[PDB]
């Protein structure tokens, strides 16, 4: 004989099941974005200024003849 | 009819409510209190107030309302 | 009632129901709704 | 929904016809204008 | 007997038939515009001309797609032949006002086509902004010309808007509240008071600008004390409004789409439905300055406009939710209508999510003027708008002619047009953000790649449309002839038949209380 | 007036190959009207 | 400027635009994900012979639709406002520059202590130098001293245009009659261009801006010298 | 509760002078419900078909428990089983045993 | 002056079939035929003048 | 079993796994052999040939629920069809490059992009992500 | 019965993909499309002054 399956509310248990996977995937979504773009965007601009030389990159733009002014 | 005011009252006019209650609730925060000037044309005193001390207005607050003489 | 041997009936089978079920009544015996079952009979 | 057969069957060929009679209907005009552009 | 019925129509049904008409032949004109839009763009250089030539037909593009086709098919189209047949009414509250609506249409177009073929053209852009319109820099007939189209296509609307909200409030079946009808006529009620707020506005606006124009007035000229940001104010509280109306019977027609392919008796949530259009028809009114973030107004006033905009998706969202909850447990059939309402939804939301990034007026500061507000609006026009559009004629089609389409070449033609739009506007999101403005004709070497990518998109389109004539062509050619039609319980619209007869409902609908 | 399917039409679809010229010239002429406007205004 | 088949914003050369790719990158989080999730459960709601047709109660799942939205609008409106209150505050130039805009050119006028005043019109392509950009050189470089707290007004002498360099996060509308203020301050040394922002007639494409950014000595000494 | 429901169905097709409409509204209905019918409801809807003389609406309601058990390929085999003392006394042949499964 | 609205309602609910712009008789016709010969008229020099003002 | 036009205000047949049992039955007019089968149908369901109890299911239904719920080959026929029309559209782009695009501006030669490239890298266009990020000023090479 | 789909849908969907193919990638690279790729890791650059 085959055993009793569950027969009733399957379309409401199909949805509760992916309706929290989707939100657990949103979370892995905004955790890995905060890593790939946002972090990596906000070191970018940090490292990059950290021990940038303003007047250097100014002279190293005049000896290559890129100014009006200079 | 009564089920067109109950949809206004709750699709609208209650929705109106509570963003009018965030908006205050977000500007809810002290300002900081103006150096006292004794102008002559405030802290008008003709008679005693009929209470306390007769020099404090009925919803005194200390941090907001300087007397004649300043803050308190 | 009905001034030829059809007529359409819209049946609000609840009050305050915003669905209303809309069938063409004939000549004859008594039609049901077939959202609530509801008999109409055309009067022609 | 269902419907009826075809009252005047449109075959492929016919298809073929009309698909290639209205594409031109676009595109030659248009085309003979930008062609002519430099002469404009 | 051709003249009375077709020049003299009293007829909803006719004369939404003839505005269907119209609205095609609109959709040519409007599509081959744009071609030649992106035929310029799509190789840097110049193929047309200066910027003179390359604005009238962007301007003429822009008001040929709203005025002439979304508007006409939209209300004067849909609104005309299912209105009064989803309400057992036997025509509009004023059948004869109805056929003047229409008939101010191509007088309307006319004038629009004489702008362009007069002096220099009408290169304003759709806005029509002083002092770029005035005498001095647009000198000549163009402007007025556009103008008095813009009246004339105003009055027809005004005209029409009195016509729907009078038979929608007092022409339903005496037992029918307003609790009781379609999604799809509430949806044409509210573009329709939409209309007689907001035209009115614009109708005073351009009427300042002919008066500027031709009797020495000076409401935009600083010259005499005006200003010509007034201009912009009043365009716009009449523009922002504008974009609602173009929407609002889509969402009506994606509801009843939705609902019908999805097996439903009635859409999720139907009094949150009418309160999401109610709520989007309010909000509408008190967001116009969204469109000048970068005039020069007060912090303050950037900060108010930044947030009443913002608040639009919350009754948007709840829309898109009850969407997808009438999908929820649906027999789903995928016909080809159901493809285009799947299409709406959800190119429909990115485009609604670009425009909550452009509410932002600080980010606007950078993204105001350039592509990246023209890839916002192309994805709610021509992925929105249009896919409700199309949803609606192919679902409608049977009921209109009484002729099934070819459900497979429909769905090809579903499949090319997906991929034209798609591969047109997606790029124009990096456009926009790297700096690309709007209203050029030619551009910096850098923006090359995304244009020519864009430019290959419009000639998928092209070819989406061209297929479009044969796929109506060929249901004429074939002569299916409808036999039986699913869930008339609940589509009163279908019940007279396939198509209906010239007069229905002249025996009312029996409904008891 | 004439009822039913194909007559509730401005245009005949009698002949589906008059109705396929009728639709050329409709829908090719509202397609061909700016490209023969801007060769206009280039002509000037 | 910008640089072949870029997809995000110019790279920032002032603080404000740097705020504004931040801010940028956390709206679109959102944007990608509520897209993401609509298009997923239309896929989830296609993709079952499962079905459910009777009538659904929809007000508990009304109060997580609208809630949730709400909750996230606050998370977008409060960073965008704070940036646009930043933009607002009190600086303290030490410079005001004019730009007027013109059918189809920007004059420019520095008036603070001299006369200084000309116009900056685009390089015809016929006449670019071997590597300058189509469409982008100018003839005369708004040139500026970096580091420093700029006034910018604009205003036009005939149709609307508007001054734009993306790069600092600056569009300012160009409108007869009127004079509208910005702030300009380059964190770096360099040139950095923009496009007119404003249809404006025939050669609308064709009026560009370009800031040449220098040391103060530097500026004073060109300012001297373009008397 | 699940038990109510069941029992209110079960009465609904064991009236004895339920009609053909009756017959149909129900199983129409039924079939909107986010479930698989209970065996004692189908068992019971199987008699009304009898009691109307009507083999061919008893085979259709077995196809329906088949569909709405959607990709759950257990159900059926299992209401079947529990059918078969029913299908056997009214001499109900399932869609498989009249080749309309193919 | 008296009361002659029972005569025109007899007039316009005459059984005639005419439609309601034409059933006051030969001066509806007059009125119609000049109204709609300067609209088409009109409508046609309209084009004229655009064809004219369509070149410098 | 004819369906007509002048039937359209009537109950009619449908095939809807939604719908199980539609309004009226398939076939309503019976020879002499299937009104003695429908007398048959009012005796012991045991006593039916299995083709009896076919013949019966197919007076009252048109398609099983095998039948109406069928796959097809349709989307073979879309998807190609869709791919043809966009391969189509590419014949209209050569068309376009051929006899309407002329020449492209001369700042797309090779020399003048290797220029403009080095002019670019020495006013370091986009140095923090973008462009000149990209470029080793010590090595003198893309990264 | 086999329909449109059985007899031919195999033919259109193979045809098709190959013919799309064939005429965007000569499209694409055979007649002097302008795309204006990215110079990084593919354009040495050279002096301009
Ligand atoms: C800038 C302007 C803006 C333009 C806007 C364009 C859009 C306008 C919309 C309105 C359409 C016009 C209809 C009303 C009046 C037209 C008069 C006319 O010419 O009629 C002949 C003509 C049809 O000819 P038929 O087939 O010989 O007539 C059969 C009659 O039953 C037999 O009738 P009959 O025997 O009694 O007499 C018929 C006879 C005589 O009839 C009369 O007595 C009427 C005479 C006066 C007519 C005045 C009205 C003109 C129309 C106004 C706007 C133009 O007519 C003729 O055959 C000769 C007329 C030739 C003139 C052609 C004008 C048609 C429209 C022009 C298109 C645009 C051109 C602009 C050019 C641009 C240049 C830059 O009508 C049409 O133009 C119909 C459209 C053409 C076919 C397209 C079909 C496409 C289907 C798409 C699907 C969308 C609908 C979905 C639902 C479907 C089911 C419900
Ligand atoms: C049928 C249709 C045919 C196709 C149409 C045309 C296709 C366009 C192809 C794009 C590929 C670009 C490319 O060269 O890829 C290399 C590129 C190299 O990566 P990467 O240079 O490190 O880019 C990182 C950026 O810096 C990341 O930072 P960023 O600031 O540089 O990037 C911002 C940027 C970047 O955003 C993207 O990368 C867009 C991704 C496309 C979505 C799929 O643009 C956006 O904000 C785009 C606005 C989009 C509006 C919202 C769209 C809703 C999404 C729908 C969800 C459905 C999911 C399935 O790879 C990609 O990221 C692929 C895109
Ligand atoms: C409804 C509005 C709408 C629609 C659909 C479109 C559709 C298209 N538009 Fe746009 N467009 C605008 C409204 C619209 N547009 C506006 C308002 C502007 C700004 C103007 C300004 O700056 O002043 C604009 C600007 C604009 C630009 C920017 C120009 C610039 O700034 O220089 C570009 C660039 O590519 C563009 C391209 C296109 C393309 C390729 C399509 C294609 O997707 C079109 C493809 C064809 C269709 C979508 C079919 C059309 C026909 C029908 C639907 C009829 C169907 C028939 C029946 C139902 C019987 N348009
Ligand atoms: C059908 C047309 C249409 C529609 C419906 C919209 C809808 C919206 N538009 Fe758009 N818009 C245009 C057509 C349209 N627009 C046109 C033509 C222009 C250019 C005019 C010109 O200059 O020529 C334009 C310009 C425009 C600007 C000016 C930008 C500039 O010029 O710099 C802005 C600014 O805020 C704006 C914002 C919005 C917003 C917030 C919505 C909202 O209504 C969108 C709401 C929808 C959603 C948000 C998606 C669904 C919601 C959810 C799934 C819930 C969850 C979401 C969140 C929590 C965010 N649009
Ligand atoms: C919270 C919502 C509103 C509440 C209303 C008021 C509450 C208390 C009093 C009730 C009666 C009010 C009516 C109007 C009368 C006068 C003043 C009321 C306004 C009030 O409450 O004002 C207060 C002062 O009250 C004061 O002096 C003293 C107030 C008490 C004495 C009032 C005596 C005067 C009565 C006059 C009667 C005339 C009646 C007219 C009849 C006409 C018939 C022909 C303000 O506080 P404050 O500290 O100065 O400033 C705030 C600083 N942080
Ligand atoms: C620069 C120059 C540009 C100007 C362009 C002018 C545009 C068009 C020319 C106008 C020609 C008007 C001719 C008269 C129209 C009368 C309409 C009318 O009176 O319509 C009535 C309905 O509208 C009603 O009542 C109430 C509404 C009546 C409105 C009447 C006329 C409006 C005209 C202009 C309105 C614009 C509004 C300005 C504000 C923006 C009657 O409806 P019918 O369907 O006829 O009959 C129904 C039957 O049951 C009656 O027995
Ligand atoms: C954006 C919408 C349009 C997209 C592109 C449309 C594709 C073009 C279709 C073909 O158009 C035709 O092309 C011919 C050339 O191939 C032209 O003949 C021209 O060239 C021929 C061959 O050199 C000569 O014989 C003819 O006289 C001469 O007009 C002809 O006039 C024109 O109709
Ligand atoms: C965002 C899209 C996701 C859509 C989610 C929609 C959720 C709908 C559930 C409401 O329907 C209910 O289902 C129950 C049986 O399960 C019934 O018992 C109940 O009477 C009914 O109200
Ligand atoms: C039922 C059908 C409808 C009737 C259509 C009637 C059309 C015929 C009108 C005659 O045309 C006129 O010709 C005049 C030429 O003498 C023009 O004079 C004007 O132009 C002159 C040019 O010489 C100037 O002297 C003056 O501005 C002015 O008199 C005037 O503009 C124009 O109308
Ligand atoms: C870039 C945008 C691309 C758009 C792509 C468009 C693809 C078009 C697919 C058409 O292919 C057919 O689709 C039917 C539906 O239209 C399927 O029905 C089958 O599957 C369905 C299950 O969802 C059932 O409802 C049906 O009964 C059943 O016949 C059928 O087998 C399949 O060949
Ligand atoms: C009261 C009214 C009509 C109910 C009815 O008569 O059927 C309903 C219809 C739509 C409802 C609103 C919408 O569902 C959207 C909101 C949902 C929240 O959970 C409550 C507030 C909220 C704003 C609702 C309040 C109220 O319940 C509304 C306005
Ligand atoms: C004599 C006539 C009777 C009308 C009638 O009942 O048929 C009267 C009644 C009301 C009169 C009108 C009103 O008295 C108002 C006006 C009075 C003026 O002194 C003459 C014109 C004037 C407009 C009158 C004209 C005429 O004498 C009217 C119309
Ligand atoms: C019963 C009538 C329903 C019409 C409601 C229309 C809702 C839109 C509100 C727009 C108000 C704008 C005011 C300025
Ligand atoms: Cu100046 Cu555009
Ligand atoms: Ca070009
Ligand atoms: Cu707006
Ligand atoms: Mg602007
Ligand atoms: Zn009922």
């Amino acid at each position: 004989a085959l055993a009793k399956p569950q027969m009733r509310g399957l379309l409401a248990r199909r949805l509760r099941f992916h309706i929290v996977g989707a939100f657990m995937v949103s979370l892995g979504f905004a955790t890995f974005y905060k890593f790939a773009v946002a972090e990596k965007r906000k070191k970018a601009y940090a490292d990059f200024y950290r021990n940038y030389d303003s007047m250097k990159d100014f002279e190293e733009m005049r000896k290559a003849g890129i100014f009006q002014s200079a | 009819g009564a089920r067109t005011w109950r949809f206004l009252t709750f699709g609208l006019a209650l929705p109106s409510v509570a963003l009018c209650t965030l908006n205050s609730w977000l500007h809810s925060g002290h300002r900081e209190r103006p150096a006292f000037i004794p102008y002559h044309h405030l802290r008008i005193r003709t008679k005693p107030f009929s209470w306390g001390d007769g020099n404090h207005t009925f919803f005194h607050n200390p941090r907001v309302n300087p007397l004649p003489t300043g803050y308190e | 009632p009905s001034i030829t041997n059809k007529r359409i009936v819209g049946c609000i089978c609840e009050e305050d129901n915003s669905t209303v079920i809309w069938f063409w009544l004939h000549k004859g015996e008594a039609q049901r709704c077939p959202s609530c079952g509801t008999h109409y009979k055309l009067v022609p | 929904i269902t419907a009826k057969p075809a009252k005047t069957p449109t075959s492929p060929k016919e298809q073929a016809i009309g698909l290639s009679v209205t594409f031109l209907s676009f595109l030659l005009p248009a085309g003979w204008v930008l062609y002519h552009l430099d002469n404009y | 007997m051709f003249i009375n019925r077709w020049l003299f129509s009293t007829n909803h049904k006719d004369i939404g038939t003839l505005y269907l008409l119209f609205g095609a032949w609109a959709g040519m004109v409007g599509t081959a515009l744009s071609l030649l839009i992106r035929a310029e763009l799509g190789q840097p250089g110049t193929l047309l001309g200066d910027d003179q030539i390359y604005n009238v037909v962007v301007t003429a593009h822009a008001f040929v797609m709203i005025f002439f086709m979304v508007m006409p098919i939209m209300i004067g189209g849909f609104g005309n032949w299912l209105v009064p047949l989803m309400i057992g009414a036997p025509d509009m509250a004023f059948p004869r006002m109805n056929n003047m609506s229409f008939w101010l249409l191509p007088p309307s177009f006319l004038l629009l086509l004489a702008s362009s073929m007069v002096e220099a053209g009408a290169g304003t852009g759709w806005t029509v902004y002083p002092p770029l319109a005035g005498n001095l820099a647009h000198a000549g007939a163009s402007v007025d010309l556009t103008i008095f189209s813009l009246h004339l296509a105003g009055v027809s609307s005004i005209l029409g808007a009195i016509n729907f909200i009078t038979t929608i409030i007092n022409m339903k079946p005496p037992a029918m509240s307003q609790y009781q009808t379609p999604l799809f006529v509430w949806s044409v009620m509210i573009t329709a008071v939409l209309l007689l707020l907001s035209l009115p506005v614009l109708a005073a606006g351009i009427t300042m600008l002919l008066t500027d124009r031709n009797l020495n007035t000076t409401f935009f000229d600083p010259a005499g004390g005006g200003d010509p940001i007034l201009y912009q104010h009043l365009f716009w509280f009449f523009g922002h409004p504008e974009v609602y109306i173009l929407i609002l019977p889509g969402f009506g027609m994606i509801s009843h789409i939705v609902t019908y392919y999805s097996g439903k008796k009635e859409p999720f949530g139907y009094m949150g439905m009418v309160w999401a259009m109610m709520s989007i028809g309010f909000l509408g009114f008190i967001v116009w300055a969204h469109h000048m973030f970068t005039v020069g107004m007060d912090v303050d006033t950037r900060a108010y406009f930044t947030s009443a905009t913002m608040i639009i998706a919350i009754p948007t969202g709840v829309k898109v939710f009850s969407w997808l909850a009438t999908l929820h447990g649906g027999n789903i059939k995928w016909s080809p209508a159901m493809m285009w309402a799947l299409g709406f939804i959800f190119l429909f939301t990115v485009g609604g999510l670009t425009g909550i990034v452009l509410a932002n007026s600080s980010l606007d500061i950078v993204l105001h003027d350039t592509y990246y507000v023209v890839a916002h609006f192309h994805y709610v026009l021509s992925m929105g708008a249009v896919f409700a559009i199309m949803g609606g004629f192919v679902h409608w089609f049977p009921l209109f002619s009484g002729y099934t389409l070819n459900d497979t070449w429909a769905k090809i033609h579903f499949a090319i047009m997906f991929v034209g739009v798609n591969m047109t506007f997606f790029p124009q999101h990096f456009l926009g953000l790297s700096g690309m403005p709007r209203r050029y004709s030619d551009y910096p070497d850098a923006y090359t790649m995304w244009n020519t990518i864009s430019s290959m998109g419009s000639f998928i389109s092209l070819t989406a449309v061209m297929l479009m004539v044969f796929i109506i062509w060929e249901a004429f050619a074939s002569k299916r002839e409808v036999l039986t039609v699913d869930l008339t319980t609940t589509n009163l619209e279908w019940l007279n038949g396939c198509p209906p007869p010239y007069h229905t409902f002249e025996e009312p609908t029996y409904v008891n209380l | 007036y004439e009822e039913g399917p194909g007559k509730n039409i401005p245009f005949s679809v009698e002949n589906k190959w008059r109705l396929l010229a009728m639709m050329t010239l409709f829908f090719g002429s509202g397609f061909a009207a700016p490209f023969f406007i801007v060769r206009h205004q280039l002509l000037k | 400027m910008a640089y072949p088949m870029q997809l995000g914003f110019q790279d920032a050369t002032s603080p404000i635009m740097e705020e504004l790719l931040h801010f940028h990158d956390h709206t679109l989080m959102i944007v990608f994900l509520i897209s993401s999730l609509v298009l997923y459960i239309i896929s989830l709601m296609l993709t079952t012979k499962l079905t459910h047709t009777s009538t659904m109660d929809a007000q508990e799942v009304e109060t997580i639709w609208t809630i949730l939205p709400a909750i996230i609008l606050i998370l977008i409106a409060l960073p965008s406002l704070r940036i646009l209150y930043m933009m607002d505050e009190i600086n303290n130039p030490s410079l005001t520059v004019k730009t007027m805009g013109h059918q189809w050119y920007w004059s420019y006028e520095y008036t603070d202590y001299e006369d200084l005043s000309f116009d900056s019109y685009m390089i015809p392509t016929s006449e670019l130098k071997p590597g300058e950009l189509r469409l982008l050189e100018v003839d005369n470089r708004v040139v500026l001293p970096m580091e420093m707290t700029i006034r910018m007004l604009v205003s036009s002498e005939d149709v609307l245009h508007s001054w734009a360099v993306p790069s600092l996060g600056l569009k300012t509308d160009a409108i007869p009659g009127r004079l509208n203020q910005t702030t300009l301050m380059s964190s770096r040394p360099g040139l950095y261009y923009g496009q007119c922002s404003e249809i404006c007639g025939s050669n609308h494409s064709f009026m560009p801006i370009v800031l040449e950014l220098v040391p103060l000595k530097y500026f004073e000494k060109w300012s001297a010298s373009m008397l | 509760t699940d038990e109510e429901f069941d029992a209110r169905w079960v009465t609904y097709f064991n009236k004895p002078d339920i009609d053909a409409w009756e017959l149909r509204k129900g199983m129409n209905t039924l079939v909107g419900y986010d479930l698989v019918p209970e065996p004692k409801i189908i068992d019971a809807a199987l008699r009304a078909c009898r009691r109307l003389n009507d083999f061919a609406s008893a085979v259709r309601i077995l196809e329906v428990v088949k569909d709405k058990a959607g990709p759950h390929k257990e159900i059926y085999p299992y209401v079947i089983q529990e059918l078969r003392p029913t299908l056997n006394e009214l001499g109900i042949s399932t869609p498989e045993e009249l080749g309309l499964d193919k | 002056f008296e009361n002659r609205v029972a005569e025109k309602q007899k007039l316009f609910q005459e059984d005639n079939g005419l439609p309601v712009h034409l059933k006051g008789g030969a001066t509806d016709n007059i009125l119609y035929r000049v109204t709609m010969t300067l609209c088409l008229g009109g409508t046609l020099y309209s084009l004229y003048c655009l064809g004219w003002a369509s070149f410098p | 079993s004819v369906v007509k036009s002048e039937d359209y205000a009537l109950p009619s047949y449908v095939d809807r796994r939604d719908y199980p049992l539609p309004d009226v039955a398939h076939v309503k007019n019976l020879s002499a052999s299937q009104k003695a089968l429908k007398e048959k149908e009012k005796a012991s369901w045991s006593s039916l040939s299995i083709d009896e109890k076919v013949e019966l299911y197919r007076l009252k239904f048109k398609e099983s629920f095998a039948e109406m719920n069928r796959s097809t080959n349709e989307w073979k026929t879309v998807v190609g069809a869709a791919m043809f029309f966009i391969g189509f559209t590419a014949l209209l782009l050569i068309w376009e490059k051929h006899y309407v695009y002329g020449p492209i501006p001369h700042t797309f030669e090779e020399e003048w992009v290797a220029k403009q490239t080095k002019r670019m890298l020495d006013m370091k266009v986009a140095p923090i992500q973008g462009f000149s990020a990209k470029w080793d000023y010590d090595k003198n090479e893309w990264k | 019965a086999p329909d449109f789909h059985d007899k031919y849908g195999n033919a259109v969907l193979a045809s098709g993909a190959t013919f799309c193919v064939a005429v965007w990638v000569y499209m694409a690279t055979q007649i002097g499309i302008e795309w204006n790729p990215s110079p990084v890791g593919r354009v040495t650059p050279k002096e301009w002054r």
